[PDB]
RNA sequence: AAUUGAAGAGUUUGAUCAUGGCUCAGAUUGAACGCUGGCGGCAGGCCUAACACAUGCAAGUCGAACGGUAACAGGAAGAAGCUUGCUUCUUUGCUGACGAGUGGCGGACGGGUGAGUAAUGUCUGGGAAACUGCCUGAUGGAGGGGGAUAACUACUGGAAACGGUAGCUAAUACCGCAUAACGUCGCAAGACCAAAGAGGGGGACCUUCGGGCCUCUUGCCAUCGGAUGUGCCCAGAUGGGAUUAGCUAGUAGGUGGGGUAACGGCUCACCUAGGCGACGAUCCCUAGCUGGUCUGAGAGGAUGACCAGCCACACUGGAACUGAGACACGGUCCAGACUCCUACGGGAGGCAGCAGUGGGGAAUAUUGCACAAUGGGCGCAAGCCUGAUGCAGCCAUGCCGCGUG
RNA sequence: CCCGCAGAAGAAGCACCGGCUAACUCCGUGCCAGCAGCCGCGGUAAUACGGAGGGUGCAAGCGUUAAUCGGAAUUACUGGGCGUAAAGCGCACGCAGGCGGUUUGUUAAGUCAGAUGUGAAAUCCCCGGGCUCAACCUGGGAACUGCAUCUGAUACUGGCAA
């Protein structure tokens, strides 16, 4: 409403589409990794861990999972893939 | 240890959800009298071992549940 | 970042100002974290008018504080060590 | 396409919720109201605060029904039920302020140019 | 030196003593009314309808991030006003500057209010599992690339709000790639992550005369600290009622998955059958809590304006997005209630910021001045903004002083 | 804030006067008009109504109303009562609860002691300082009677034992 950061208003839109589409991107490459240990395949469950640890170690360094989050994920996929794997 | 507690334990039925009774005695504020002024606690016990009746000395941790933040330290006393 | 400022409990016409070390975000007269001086600017020429203890602003200074522009002015006024 | 004894749902924030048609108003012996003419209502319930009360006796102008509203190329608009449109005794004219609903460009009657202003659709 | 301070009277009786209510002298007030009314200093000023709001103002700033010229200011090869040094327009962003735009930082502060809340609250005292913008210590970083886009140009739809096509372009916008430890995962071996430039002055030397180069400044990335801010857990205390005695299925605990910055029934799946309760649960009623304020010799009683701390709310219900921080007081989205604009097709808005208005009431002020001070935002700065604030105006509303001899 | 200028020149009101409660007479009125915090005044001499003269009290205020606490030991913890004045349940048995003879040992929760930390600043209070005084402003103390932690003391109370 009539105030110059208008201006603002409009820049966090911008900002939400961005962060929206990596975010998915990255849980989906998440996800990519929970697939397989459900599945039973250790090797495509190592696979997704390496092609996805990059990219969360990244994005959070960009800064929209700032930290431990990214941490507890690694942490946790590693536990899983190598409980019978 | 950095303070502990001591009460008798009133409720040992259940899968370690330990309960454990604290007793003061207290100046009425107002009347003066020595009233009892009990204390309930949840206090956690890995692989249960206590059991009602047991005094039991209590330390205050962290959140192991909403209701948790102590563990137990020691026994004493049993078969009231 | 914490400051050292100038509050002013002063009374209509005849400002006293007490000098504060505070999360600058707050009120000029609001939570502060500890006290570290006075500043009467009517002290009259008679005795005391800006008392000022050095060794704390010091220490904040260390932690990191920023200065006033008035209150930098008092310190560089009280000359410093006489 | 309204008569005597028809309920009616209100199309504005007169307090009315629900009306009965108690006279179909503009010829002797007249059957019926629909497209967006003015029938007497009495009102059989109505919300605890509103500019009327439940039991008062006005005027109303039809603006949706089920029977609708034909267009000079053969085309219809239908409503799912039938809605009118409080209006004052001695003037006609509305005693909401609001009007909720689709209406028809039937109402381009003047006295009724508030309600088209007014109202969010067609 | 520093709480060292406590009084009674009237009234049942014909009279009496007792019992016992009523009343009175005292302090106190954000007060109102009636009569009256001289001046000043400090202070106080919607207690009611968390009723509804016309208009102005209450949050911007940075050209030392970026392409930039539309305004007005100068200057310019050169075209000129010509009254031959005083100077006019074509233009040219050349720099002083600067509307609009991108970007940065602030719009989470300051200011308002007391609705909800008997506890995600507050007060006291503690605890462990976390994040923390600007500021600050330490240690190294700061390579090399890429595709966009607003502005603008053209075309075009609308009364307006504001749009549609197609191009076109810069960066501290954006993304790869490198580099990768005292960081993250990992017992290890290993694997994996980042960034941005911008100014100021300057000897050779010289360059495509723009600059390299030198040099200092400022911003940019990473890790570990500080400082502050904030999240969370425990205990005690913090109104009333039994004409409310039982309450509870994510309920209580466990195991694992998931989740959060973080512990956690936070969530889920599965197991155990628990958990609370007369030391008052549940239900109902009322209520923001504190420091303190008034009173009282004290103990108490009463109270929570003005000042400061915490919480909570921002038309009503609900949501999340951006962000270090919000579920955002002058942000967004949905529903609702209500109001304004309109060319009738569609749009817009939220004073519990300051002033002001209607309404309610016994009753509560000016649509003022200024950033000079202090304090806050941004900027290297100069500065710009700041109804915070500093002042002024109104009322004997109070305190204090003074006068009317 | 300072100097000059004129001329007492512009500047006093409100409540009260029966007792409580400081302050008294007259006229009018006549259970009327009316007053009133409580008692209670008014029917022919009204210090109580209304007016007047006088007086008492406060003063740019004065009265009235509203409101908290006080006096109220009238919810009595400090600090009260229940034969006849308000008040012993018609009587009993008893769960919970409260309380509990006497001895030794032990415990150290209640209790007591010390130390440490904390108890925001303002406010209150004491001693000063600054506005011509005062209100107001300010230095510094004192105080915040509280809470927690640690270590001690063991008479009393609580726990355990006999
Ligand atoms: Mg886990
Ligand atoms: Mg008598
Ligand atoms: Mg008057
Ligand atoms: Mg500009
Ligand atoms: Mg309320
Ligand atoms: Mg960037
Ligand atoms: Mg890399
Ligand atoms: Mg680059
Ligand atoms: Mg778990
Ligand atoms: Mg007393
Ligand atoms: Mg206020
Ligand atoms: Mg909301
Ligand atoms: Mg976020
Ligand atoms: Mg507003
Ligand atoms: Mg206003
Ligand atoms: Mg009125
Ligand atoms: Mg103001
Ligand atoms: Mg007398
Ligand atoms: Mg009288
Ligand atoms: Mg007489
Ligand atoms: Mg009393
Ligand atoms: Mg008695
Ligand atoms: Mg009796
Ligand atoms: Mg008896
Ligand atoms: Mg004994
Ligand atoms: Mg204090
Ligand atoms: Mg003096
Ligand atoms: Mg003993």
């Amino acid at each position: 409403n009539i105030k110059s950061a208008k201006k603002r208003a409009i820049q966090s839109e911008k900002a939400r589409k961005h962060n929206a589409s990596r975010r998915s991107m990255m849980r989906t490459f998440i996800k990519k990794v929970y697939a397989a240990i459900e599945a039973g395949d250790k090797a495509a469950a190592q696979k997704a861990f390496n092609e996805m640890q990059p990219i969360v170690d990244r994005q959070a360094a960009k800064g929209l999972i700032h930290k431990n989050k990214a941490a507890r994920h690694k942490a946790n996929l590693t536990a899983q893939i190598n409980k019978l794997a | 240890k950095i303070r502990t507690l001591q009460g008798r334990v009133v409720s040992d039925k259940m899968e370690k959800s330990i309960v454990v009774a604290i007793e003061r005695f207290v100046k009425h504020p107002i009347y003066g009298k020595f009233i009892k002024r009990t204390t309930k606690l949840h206090v956690h016990d890995e692989n249960n071992e206590c059991g009602i009746g047991d005094v039991v000395e209590i330390r205050e941790c962290r959140p192991l549940s909403k209701t948790k933040s102590w563990t137990l330290v020691r026994v004493v006393e049993k078969a009231v | 970042m914490v400051t050292i400022r100038l509050a002013r409990h002063g009374a209509k016409k005849r400002p006293f100002y007490q000098v504060v070390v505070a999360d600058s975000r707050n009120a000029r007269n609001g939570r502060f974290i500890e006290r570290v001086g006075f500043f009467n600017p009517i002290a009259s020429e008679k005795e005391e008018g800006t008392r000022l203890d050095l060794d704390r602003i010091a220490h904040w200074v260390g932690q990191g504080a920023t200065i006033s522009d008035r209150v930098a002015a008092l310190i560089k006024e009280v000359n410093k060590a006489a | 396409m309204i008569q005597e004894q028809t309920m009616l749902n209100v199309a504005d924030n007169s307090g009315a919720r629900r009306v009965m048609c108690i006279k179909v108003l503009g010829g002797s012996h007249r059957r019926y109201a629909g497209v967006g003419d003015i029938i007497k209502i009495t009102i059989k319930e109505a919300i605890p605060r509103g500019k009327v009360k439940k039991g008062d006796v006005l005027k109303a102008v039809v603006v949706r029904t089920k029977k609708g509203v034909r267009r000079p190329d053969g085309s219809v608009i239908r409503f799912d039920g039938n809605a009118c449109v409080l209006l004052n005794n001695n003037s006609e004219q509305p005693i909401g302020t609001r009007i909720f609903g689709p209406v028809t460009r039937e109402l381009r009657s003047e006295k009724f140019m508030k309600i088209i202003s007014l109202a969010p659709e067609v």
